[PDB]
């Protein structure tokens, strides 16, 4: 996660894929997730 | 018609929404006044199905 | 009552104009739709 | 509290703009329509009124509607410029109530006649049978200018209810008070 | 106020009929007061002087629904002609014209009245300024209305007073399919009738004719008083000699046509040479020389100039030759039928039908094998 | 006086109307506005109003339409959310700065 | 002189069709009746409405080997220019029937059985020729 945008939007870098703008599920809470932290994320 | 046929006779498209082919891209409302205004016209048919465009693979599920 | 009904027509002509702009709003709300 | 679709025939003809009422003729007709449209949705939620323009040959402005917004919004801009054709415009309405979208809704038609009818007896009494049958109450709201109680209108209204009459009444307004509170009386109430 | 037209009433009009506008102005029905003022302004008496109306009418003025600001310009165009005053005549139009911003067909009728009334004044270029004025808004107007009528009377009028001619015959064309035909004085239908006809015959650009033998204004009038024109008229269109009645019209209408014989002369020699290509078996089509000279009464070198300016400004697509003295002849140009034209081209368009039916059988019966 | 009714009659009912459509315009735009948001650049800007957009996948698309944002606030680098698909641009997106580049100060 | 078309329905017909592709503006009306009628005009007037450059394509729905089933129509208000009366008519436009890449597709699979062979074999020409 590149940034984390302000519910939030976070910015993932997929390696090489593509720059992606998601939104986290309902799994994870936000306070988890912190910028330039690696987390997975669904192929679809 | 009957339990060896299922004839379709008229297909209306529903509105492009973010969510994609799913449950949730069956606009209620729209469906409803569809349905209720292609029953004025003169087609009074019941919902046999759903179809969904599959861009590049084939036809499967 | 001249200045009363000249009074209503400043809240009137104000939601005359804002309508307007209002339409314009959603003109524009119509034209992003179909791009 | 009866399921009933009215469908109001505003008259917009150029006698239509001799202010022999209040403000105007018009104006007058307006108010009148307003009154209406409110009685008749007040009194049942869920009835519908739509209105038809009598002058040139007929306008649809507003086909049968729940809500009196419409109705009152395309009013505005009758803009009188033209003459009247009556029984073309019943014509027109009895269709309008034909293509009812909940046909439990009873029928019933409020016309403002006002300028003169140029229409054939023979054809109103035509016309007022054709209803008859069809189930459809045509109530006539003489207006203004007029040979007082108008023949042609007072025939059809009598030959619309014969021997037994509800629903289906002529109401005649002399030049006066805005006939908006004449019209609470006689049609709005019953 | 209200019982000055009283007073007016007492003794220029009829007394029914003031009272009745009396009694219509008091009722508040002011759009029957209306028709009562249009038909009133149409009486007769009104020949010298109005003083009382206008000033009578300062309700229609300020009303916001004078009835129709087109019958509000009606009555002000009757009023405007009553008084009769150049210097203030405009000024009236100006203020008609503020009143009445609202109805765009009132504001033509209202820059139509002001034209023909400054027409007479200054007939210049600020009076094409308004024609052109007028054109713009009137080709707004949704479909044709009583100020289209107006509009092509006044630029029939002013062109008639500049002299182009052509334009004026397309402009009266024009007013005569826009008004009622009938409805007119009569003496008014003559009248519009010979200027049309003088403006076909002398127009540098229109050979057509084809509306002098359809349209009713040149029928219903010019049928026996001074025939010559329509005798003219049907002249130039057969293209025939008809050099004896151009004599006789000489003797008379002598302005507008004494001068421009020698156009007119042109003129007749051009469309005799169409009719020569129209009476031809269309087969052949070559003209000899000696013929057009016969027909056109043209000297033998006059045909090669006559051909060559009817190829020229468009009314023959041909070819001329010279060693043979025979000109090739291609019309493109059509021309207005008859009913004895139209009963020949059907008999000659039943041959052709037989004809294509007869090849089609043939082909089809030839062919049963291979049609499939 | 006449004015004051017909006036707020007419204009309170075509605010509302307008309202309630508007705001089933907002609802549908935001649904459609499916949230992956490929982030993508604008190369160049074009009067047809048009966009270039060089998508994080390295592929470069022509835009018939700008999309959601407006044309007058873009320029030529600025980050744009563009769809996964449709590569339309659907909202700008502030300035970012990489991992490194943060660590870099 | 008496016809109803509902205002309503079809400005909500266009709303549902606008939601589903945007780029389709009315353009006009079709009747299915062979020929023209008195009460065009008033309908034409109605869809000028919705449309100033409206259409009448008047669709026949009876097979006819001689000609192409549409024929558009659009009113045209002249002052007639050879002192004529004027009036409303129905000025006439060229009309053709195209098609898509889909619609093409869906049309190819639909005639496969009675389609003839593309290319200029003699019998199909002489065919054509009569």
């Amino acid at each position: 996660c590149t940034k984390i945008i302000n519910d939030p939007k976070y910015i993932i870098n997929v390696k090489q894929f593509a720059k992606f703008v998601v939104d986290l599920s309902d799994q994870v809470a936000p306070t988890d997730i912190e910028e330039g932290m690696r987390v997975g994320v669904d192929r679809n | 018609v009957d339990d060896y046929t299922v004839r379709v006779i008229d297909v209306f498209a529903m509105p492009q929404s973010g969510t994609g082919v799913s449950v949730e891209a069956v606009d209620p409302v729209f469906q409803a006044k569809m349905l209720d205004m292609l029953k004025q016209t003169g087609r009074p048919e019941m919902v046999v199905g759903w179809y969904h465009s599959h861009p590049g693979f084939g036809c499967w599920l | 009552k001249l200045l009363e009904h000249k009074e209503i027509d400043g809240r009137l002509k104000e939601l005359r104009e804002q309508l307007k702009e209002l339409t314009k709003q959603y003109e524009k709300s119509e034209n992003d739709l179909k791009a | 509290m009866v399921l009933e679709s009215t469908m109001v025939c505003v008259d917009n003809s150029e006698y239509m703009r001799n202010g022999d009422f209040l403000p105007t003729r018009l104006q007058a007709q307006q108010d009148a329509v307003n009154i209406v449209c409110h009685s008749k949705t007040r009194s049942n939620p869920e009835n519908n009124v739509g209105l038809i323009t009598l002058a040139n040959d007929c306008e649809v402005l507003t086909t049968l509607t729940p809500d009196t917004g419409r109705i009152l919004s395309k009013l505005h801009t009758v803009q009188p410029k033209g003459k009247i054709t009556f029984c073309t415009g019943i014509r027109v309405a009895h269709l309008a109530l034909k293509h009812r979208q909940g046909k439990n809704h009873k029928m019933r038609i409020i016309a403002f006649v006002g300028s003169p009818v140029e229409d054939n007896e023979k054809d109103l009494v035509k016309l007022a049978k054709r209803l008859k049958k069809e189930k459809v109450n045509v109530d006539i709201i003489n207006f203004g200018e007029e040979e007082v109680n108008t023949e042609k209108l007072t025939a059809f209204v009598n030959t619309l209810n014969g021997k037994d009459g509800t629903g289906s009444h002529l109401v005649t307004v002399p030049p006066g008070p805005s006939l908006a509170d004449a019209l609470i009386s006689s049609p709005i109430l019953a | 106020v209200p019982g000055f037209l009283q007073q007016s009433q007492n003794s220029p009009g009829q007394p029914a009929v003031w009272h009745r506008l009396e009694e219509l102005y008091t009722k508040k029905l002011w759009h029957q007061l209306t028709l009562q003022v249009l038909d009133f302004v149409q009486d007769p008496c009104f020949a010298q002087g109005d003083g009382l109306i206008k000033l009578y009418e300062n309700f229609i003025s300020e009303f916001e629904h004078r009835v129709n600001p087109l019958s509000l310009v009606e009555i002000i165009l009757h009023v405007v002609r009553q008084m009769t005053d150049p210097n203030v005549a405009l000024t009236f139009l100006e203020k008609t014209r503020e009143k009445v911003k609202s109805s765009d067909e009132a504001v033509i009728l209202c820059k139509t009245a002001i034209g023909a009334l400054k027409l007479n004044i200054g007939d210049l270029q600020v009076t094409k300024e308004t024609i052109e004025d007028v054109e713009e808004m009137l080709n707004n107007l949704p479909g044709v209305t009583s100020v289209h009528s107006r509009f092509y009377d006044l630029s029939s009028k002013y062109y008639q007073t500049i002299g182009n001619h052509a334009s004026y015959y397309k402009d009266a064309l024009r007013f005569l399919g826009c008004v009622d035909i009938k409805d007119l004085p009569v003496s008014e239908q003559q009248e519009r009738a010979f200027t049309l006809g003088l403006a076909g015959l002398l127009g540098e650009g229109v050979f057509n004719f084809g509306e002098l033998l359809m349209h009713p204004v040149l029928e219903s009038l010019r049928n026996t008083d001074r025939q010559w024109l329509i005798d003219t008229l049907y002249a130039f269109n057969s293209g025939n000699v008809e050099r004896f009645q151009t004599l006789k019209t000489a003797w008379g209408q002598q302005p507008d046509l004494a001068a421009n014989e020698a156009q007119l002369l042109r003129k007749i020699q051009l469309l005799c040479l169409m009719e020569m290509t129209f009476t031809r078996p269309a087969n052949h089509r070559q003209l000899t020389f000696e013929e057009i000279a016969k027909s056109a009464k043209i000297t033998v070198n006059e045909v090669e100039l006559l051909v060559m300016k009817a190829l020229s400004v468009g009314l023959v697509k041909g070819s001329i030759d010279e060693v043979d003295k025979r000109v090739h002849m291609t019309w493109v140009q059509p021309r207005v039928l008859d009913l004895q034209q139209i009963k020949g081209m059907k008999d000659r368009l039943e041959f052709w039908c037989t004809d294509v039916k007869s090849m089609e059988m043939l082909v089809e019966h030839q062919a049963h094998d291979i049609l499939t | 006086i006449k004015i004051m009714k017909s006036e707020v009659l007419r204009v309170t009912h075509e605010l509302q109307a307008m309202k309630d459509k508007i705001k089933e315009n907002s609802e549908k735009i935001k649904v459609n506005k499916t949230l992956p948001y490929l982030v993508s650049n604008v190369i160049e800007l074009l009067d047809v109003k048009c966009a270039v957009i060089k998508t994080s996948t390295r592929q470069t698309y022509f835009l018939p339409v700008i999309g959601l944002v407006d044309a007058e606030k873009l320029k030529p680098g600025d980050l744009v959310g563009v769809n996964k698909d449709s590569y339309l641009i659907l909202e700008t997106l502030p300035t970012e700065y990489d991992s490194r580049v943060k660590a870099m100060e | 002189s008496v016809w109803f078309l509902d205002h309503d329905y079809l400005e909500n017909m266009y709303g549902m069709f606008k939601k589903v592709n945007a780029r389709e503006r009315i353009v006009g009306w079709y009747h299915t009746g062979p020929k023209l009628h008195k009460n065009d005009i008033a309908i034409n007037e109605l869809m000028k409405r919705y449309c100033p450059n409206s259409v009448l394509v008047i669709i026949d729905v009876k097979p006819k080997d001689l000609g192409l089933p549409t024929e558009a129509y659009i009113s045209v208000e002249e002052v007639h220019d050879d002192g004529t009366p004027t009036s409303k008519t129905f000025e006439h436009v060229t009309s053709e029937i195209g098609a898509e890449e889909a619609e093409e597709v869906g049309v190819e699979h639909l005639l496969r059985d009675i389609k003839d062979t593309t290319v200029g074999t003699l019998s199909q020409r002489i065919t054509n020729q009569v």
